[PDB]
């Protein structure tokens, strides 16, 4: 039912929508259906599913900090197996980032 | 399953994350900090998990907060529900 999971295509439905696509399940959601990280069995468990919406608690300060927004992170690119790098980042002001070598950089997409 | 830290033998904040990328079996691509770690233990790492920490205190020295600030990200992860049980020796 056609997967919206490229920077561009999720970006454009988080700042229209102010949710992400219908194609992201949380990891506590992937869990409850059965998902094992260490089996890389995602796509069997939960088809079309990528993981996203958990709350990203912005460990080493690389993103913008304020009080009373929280960020919020979700897979980028992923289609089956291992997860790979990539990650889009949006806080609940909106504002969008991305990193595709694992949160050591950023950047401000929107 | 199974992690081992060996304290005396971390000269820095890299030779920490490195040995936790070997110990926990991370992707390749692992971004050793604070973020990948987390997003590791959460989404990619094997449970149930055992990481023993020996001299941590000698671990702490050389890499500043560091040592503590990794090691909230796995008591942080066992809250979170992960099956990670911490040895500190």
């Amino acid at each position: 039912a056609q997967v919206i999971n490229t920077f561009d295509g999720v970006a454009d439905y988080l700042q229209t929508y102010h949710k992400l696509p219908d194609n992201y399940i949380t990891k506590s959601e992937a869990q409850a259906l059965g998902w094992v990280a260490s089996k890389g069995n995602l796509a069997d468990v939960a088809p079309g599913k990528s993981i996203g919406g958990d709350i990203f608690s912005n460990r080493e300060g690389k993103l913008p900090g304020k009080s009373g927004r929280t960020w919020r992170e979700a897979d980028i690119n992923y289609t089956s197996g291992f997860r790979n790098s990539d990650r889009i980042l949006y806080s609940s002001d909106w504002l969008i980032y991305k990193t595709t070598d694992h949160y050591q950089t950023f950047t401000k997409i929107r | 399953k199974k992690a081992v830290i060996n304290g005396e033998q971390i000269r820095s904040i890299s030779d920490l994350h490195q040995t936790l990328k070997k110990e926990l079996a991370l992707p390749e691509y692992y971004g050793e900090n604070l973020d990948a770690l987390w997003d590791a233990l959460t989404g990619w790492v094997e449970y149930p998990l055992v990481l023993e920490w020996r001299q941590f205190e000698q671990s702490k020295q050389l890499t500043e907060n560091g040592a503590e600030s990794v090691l909230q990200v796995f008591r942080e992860a066992k809250a979170e529900g992960a099956d990670i049980t911490i040895i500190l020796s």
